[PDB]
């Protein structure tokens, strides 16, 4: 079966190259950590309006000032 | 007395059949193909991600106004 890759690649060299692109395409999205950066950006794109809520006692976090360090940090991308 | 056949001066031209001007064969090809292909993918992620940065910038102006 070791020459089976060398008696068809010298016989029909078209679909042999297709199966190699069938390979190396399913496997790699589960491999490199550049994915889940695809997920963090695609969720952090603001379409709609972020409506604020009503305070009653608490206040667990996030006061009215927008430029305060009160929310998350997606600002790694601008530094990236 | 004025007939043809000359004393000398002959070639001939060849009956040969050859022009093997190769040509960067034998695994030297497929090497300039793959590296330049990933070079185009390397040109990505510095433009699409850059335009993605401007894309949030574009949507930023929409959300800041409209109260």
């Amino acid at each position: 079966v070791a020459a089976f890759l060398k008696n068809v690649w010298a016989k029909e060299p078209v679909l042999v190259a297709s199966f190699a692109i069938a390979g190396l395409a399913v496997i790699l999205p589960t491999l490199s950590p550049y994915t889940k950066y695809s997920l963090m950006i695609n969720r952090a794109t603001p379409y709609n309006y972020p409506v604020p809520l009503r305070d009653d006692g608490n206040m667990p976090d996030v006061p009215s000032h927008p430029q305060d360090p009160q929310g998350p940090s997606l600002e790694w991308l601008k530094r990236l | 007395k004025q007939d043809m056949p000359p004393v000398g001066g002959y070639g001939p031209i060849d009956y040969k059949r050859n022009l093997p001007r190769r040509g960067l064969s034998g695994y030297s090809m497929f090497a300039v193909g793959i590296g330049a292909l990933l070079f185009g993918y390397w040109s990505m992620m510095k433009w699409n991600r850059e335009r993605r940065r401007l894309q949030i910038e574009d949507f930023e102006a929409r959300i800041a106004l409209m109260p």
